[PDB]
């Protein structure tokens, strides 16, 4: 469809038949992929995000197409690198997701793409214990991947 | 009290849950639906104390949720009651 709400689930469900026609949409009605509403308005969280959450077998095929529709937009640098703007989840990005969930394949596609590697997941859920978050790693995505004993990132970083 | 169902029709009955998995920390979910009955008759927990004259009562309140569940009503309830 041409709302927020449809593109939302479809990502989650994994169809990219169902999200045919939507990058000359964009060129219809002038719309960036993060510009006000394709983007949540509580925490931040993108469709790329959102791509990384809900996984099937750890593969989702629109995860180089919502970088394919960012290209033509010209969003690269700001489709990949947009943190969360919560408070709780603060700073946390698709490049801390990816690493999470260990989908080193989708590791590489971020960077080559380009992506902040430096990007600091700053909020009070990644805060030490005695702070009130649940799991502390030094808020680095190079510190991440040496927290999910996880050494392939880290020869890949 | 670990009741786990893969069947996913018998899956409103069931027990324990998982509601996210980041990595090293698992976040398990535990139903308080009989432990501590607010509004009811009358309680698991209740019958733990009260009731049973086994000897095994200490083993059986050294089960996964009760040991954390008494842990909460004490940290509520424990420093008014005494401060009274």
């Amino acid at each position: 469809m041409f709302n927020r709400h449809m593109l939302f689930d479809i990502v989650s469900r994994g169809s990219t038949a169902e999200l045919e026609g939507f990058l000359p949409f964009l060129l219809a009605q002038k719309k960036r992929l993060t510009d006000e509403e394709f983007r949540e308005a509580s925490t931040g969280k993108t469709c790329l995000t959102k791509a990384l959450m809900n996984l099937n077998g750890g593969k989702n095929d629109t995860i180089p197409m919502l970088i394919d529709i960012a290209e033509k937009t010209g969003n690269l640098r700001e489709f990949i690198n947009s943190p969360f703007r919560d408070v709780y989840y603060r700073g946390q990005t698709a490049l801390h997701i990816a690493i999470e969930r260990r989908c080193k394949h989708y590791v590489e596609l971020l960077v080559e793409k380009g992506a902040d590697v430096h990007a600091q997941a700053r909020g009070r859920f990644f805060q030490p214990k005695d702070e009130g978050g649940y799991f502390y790693f030094g808020e680095l995505p190079l510190s991440l991947a040496a927290c999910t004993n996880q050494p392939d990132i880290v020869h890949y970083l | 009290i670990r009741l786990e169902i893969k069947d996913e029709e018998a899956r409103h009955l069931s027990r324990k849950f998982r509601d996210w998995a980041y990595g090293p920390v698992y976040s398990s979910l535990y139903d308080l639906s009989m432990l501590d009955t607010c509004g009811e008759e009358v309680s698991v927990l209740e019958i733990l104390v009260y009731n049973s004259k086994v000897e095994n009562r200490h083993e059986m309140l050294a089960v996964e949720p009760i040991n954390e569940l008494l842990r909460d009503k004490w940290q509520k309830f424990g420093a008014v009651s005494f401060y009274i």
